[PDB]
């Protein structure tokens, strides 16, 4: 059982001529050693600073004059920013536990490619935002499962809660605010031939601005 | 199904920016999201268990969501004056850092510094771009970026040659006290 | 893969004359399509709202003017205004998650039948009001391994964190105050022969007052 | 299925003699039952208390007129309090759950024989500081997982979720922190032929005292 | 004035818009004129048009095609009511 | 419960309203019940029926048949913004 202190002695002797200390670090619980759980934390801080971006293209596009939906922008911005700040704090949790962040990682979790795109009606764009939140949720869930249940040598709790507390309660609220919003938009599409569909997306926007 | 309003068209004299300044300052932006992802990579590493300097790793996530501000002023800019009605998803691409480890403080402080230099360089030539365009000088473009992007990229320059400077006169005796004292400085802290 | 993005996509294509949009709802991790969970936590809100209306009518009885105990009926008034509070929380999960609130939802978990009955004497409502918490608390172990371990294509995280944050730590707590309540009782009754019993149950009905 | 209500009723009856009521307890979940959670978590009360008093004797050598390391003392004497305040912690939770504290119970966890000593230079003091508190942490997984998946006829989510909150959150912090401080004074001692050692222990020293 | 009336409000924003527009040429002209005379290249004055002058023609503008653009998507099916929510709402008022 | 669905917010109100009007019909019984009984006029119990029951009864329903005739008559023509808009100023939020 190698563990710091026996490195110390070891390397601290008038016999060492260096001092490597390869136990002496934050690793614990054989984090990244075995399970997919270390590289696909990587790749989820990846996934949230990609889609920050997208989110931050996405609050500009209606922003410009023609759409001008404040509302609908500030929506953007924010998940834009919770996006950025999630992705500093993974990287952080990342390190916190004795690994090192790689921005090329890759996850294993098969994930269709669908490019986002920033221009969009108001429909579309909030088709796409409860697309890719629901996407960062099931990752959460992902990472989450092989934290605790798909490798039988693999067992980190710290992962888990961390997930819990952190990515997966607000997931669901976010979700279900962003269906919602859905829903509405389709009922103003669809309700007395879609008549009141102008009025009803200034309305709306107006709300969001209120309510963001 | 109609799920979007047919659009309408407002007068657009207003809208004056021509293209060769235009695509400078696309390009631009997507420097300052560039630099933003470096800055990231910065921080990662010194918040490593093994390199453990918190005092740079916050001074560059800082640097990092300093270039992602910069990076939306720009568009702000743009959409101001009446652009990005389309093209914008082509404005930006995430891509991993080129660098994504330092020896210490000293050479991260340069490179950051190196970074910051080449930003100024194409500030300046966005500028010329903007100005020299021989059918439409975009007086107030020109000014917004010399008076508030290059004002930023002075001082900051100024600071991190200081900053590089101070160190590297501890490392030739003093590289892990001198890092360790002046680490806790960046965070206020004074042994 | 279906997506909200590409039903809207499809829906709102010249060639259609409807809107379903079946994707554009809050339903994430495949949460309602394996498994127990979402079912179970429908049976859940039902057996607190029974509960809720069971506790209220034994802090009715402890009310009337022949038992008079306003520490034991205060005591059943919290259990059924936490169950009532528990019963409206739980359906909003429900719905938060994309499903719909059915009352007539039954658990698969096999439970005896035994009929609550209002009328008893102190030790006898205490050991009920025990043996009807650990019930709830059992249930809540129960969907939390329906939610994450008893099915090879069901992990839902979410469900698992709601119930360790809203029921589970709190049930605990509840459990060993009943459990102390009834040892209290049992000392009552036996110590000296039972000859402290009535004005014993008098002063712990006042500490109750002071306590619950 | 027997129950505290089934047993009052039983003992409470014109034909019994006595008031065993074993079901009127706060044991629920059958904890203590199956598995080795409930020992689990007898031992690892003892194992905080045994640390305590290791982090005690540390704090007290680093405060001799020799080491006078006000800040290495600090560290010790903070570690040590926590652990005093978690042993007894524990022993409320072991006995909130219907269970009784044995100071005598040991781990099943296989974990070599190392003495503690509190005679140590600062790095030999730090590297034991870390690998303790790795070994508080993976006890920690350990239990969470003999609650949660390692038995068939196991399943406490309850004392998961406390482990969670109450140890697991902190213990990455923790090990980060003193991974951290073995990694400045290994390079203290490497750097420039270990020239400024001396120094560097003495602004290190004032460097926990204010953090710490 | 050379106009009195306008059709709604759409119109009376597209007029404004039209006249910060013209407003925002002439003031460039002014820079050219200043800045660009062989004998004295006036720096201060430019400066001051850029800088005050541009700036509150550019965010105006901004402002006023914005307003257009929103009021006039429902004008092809919500003129009486879309105009009257927009004008309250000029006045901070939400109905 | 009986009945799970409502085709919409009109339809959830009439049938509040309905309901409640069953529960007024019903306290008003109980009244006669504890009123005429021969052999013992509850004063007491009648007069609380009557001032806190039925009062809180009469507001309601008059309330609950305000809120559906305003929203009804935006079903014929906007049954999806008159809903959306109603509903929000449920919330007290005006949009
Ligand atoms: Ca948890
Ligand atoms: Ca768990
Ligand atoms: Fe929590
Ligand atoms: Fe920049």
């Amino acid at each position: 059982a190698d563990t710091c202190y026996n490195d110390v002695a070891l390397d601290c002797g008038i016999t060492s001529n260096s001092l490597a200390l390869p136990r002496c670090n934050a690793v614990y619980g054989e984090y990244g050693s075995h399970g997919n759980v270390a590289t696909e934390l990587q790749a989820y801080a990846k996934l949230h600073l990609e889609r920050s971006y997208d989110y931050l293209l996405s609050a500009a596009y209606f922003n410009n004059y023609q759409t001008n939906r404040a509302g609908f922008s500030k929506l953007f911005k924010k998940l834009s920013d919770e996006a950025w700040s999630k992705t500093i704090d993974i990287i952080k949790h990342v390190t916190k536990r004795g690994d090192k962040m790689n921005f090329d990682q890759h996850s294993t979790m098969k994930t269709e490619r669908k490019n986002y795109t920033a221009e969009n009606h108001e429909l579309e764009a909030l088709a796409k935002a409860l697309d890719t939140q629901k996407e960062l949720a099931e990752r959460a869930f992902y990472i989450h499962r092989e934290a605790t249940r798909n490798s039988q040598h693999l067992h980190d709790p710290e992962i888990a809660q961390y997930l819990e507390e952190e990515f997966i309660e607000d997931h669901a609220e976010k979700i279900r605010t962003l269906a919602g919003h859905t829903s509405d938009l389709k009922k103003f599409i669809t309700a007395n031939n879609g008549h009141d569909l102008s009025l009803a997306l200034y309305v709306f926007d107006e709300y969001l601005q209120k309510t963001v | 199904t109609q799920c979007n309003v047919n659009p309408v068209q407002i007068p657009k004299d207003w809208i004056t920016m021509h293209r060769s300044c235009r695509n400078s300052m696309r390009q631009q932006i997507q420097m300052e999201v560039g630099a933003s992802l470096q800055y990231l990579a910065m921080g990662a590493h010194f918040s490593k268990d093994v390199v453990n300097r918190p005092g740079f790793a916050q001074l560059f996530f800082d640097a990092a969501s300093e270039e992602r501000e910069h990076a939306m002023k720009l568009i702000e800019y743009l959409l101001m004056r009446g652009e990005l009605t389309n093209d914008v998803s082509s404005l930006l691409q995430v891509r991993p850092p080129t660098r994504s480890s330092w020896k210490g403080g000293v050479e991260a402080l340069e490179h950051a510094l190196s970074m910051e230099s080449d930003v100024t360089k194409s500030i300046r030539n966005v500028i010329k771009a903007c100005e020299d365009d021989s059918e439409f000088n975009d007086y107030h473009l020109v000014d917004y970026l010399t008076g508030d992007f290059l004002e930023e990229q002075y001082k900051g320059q100024r600071d991190l040659a200081g900053k590089a400077s101070t160190l590297k006169k501890l490392m030739d005796r003093h590289e892990a006290l001198g890092e360790f004292i002046f680490d806790k400085k960046l965070l206020g802290i004074d042994v």
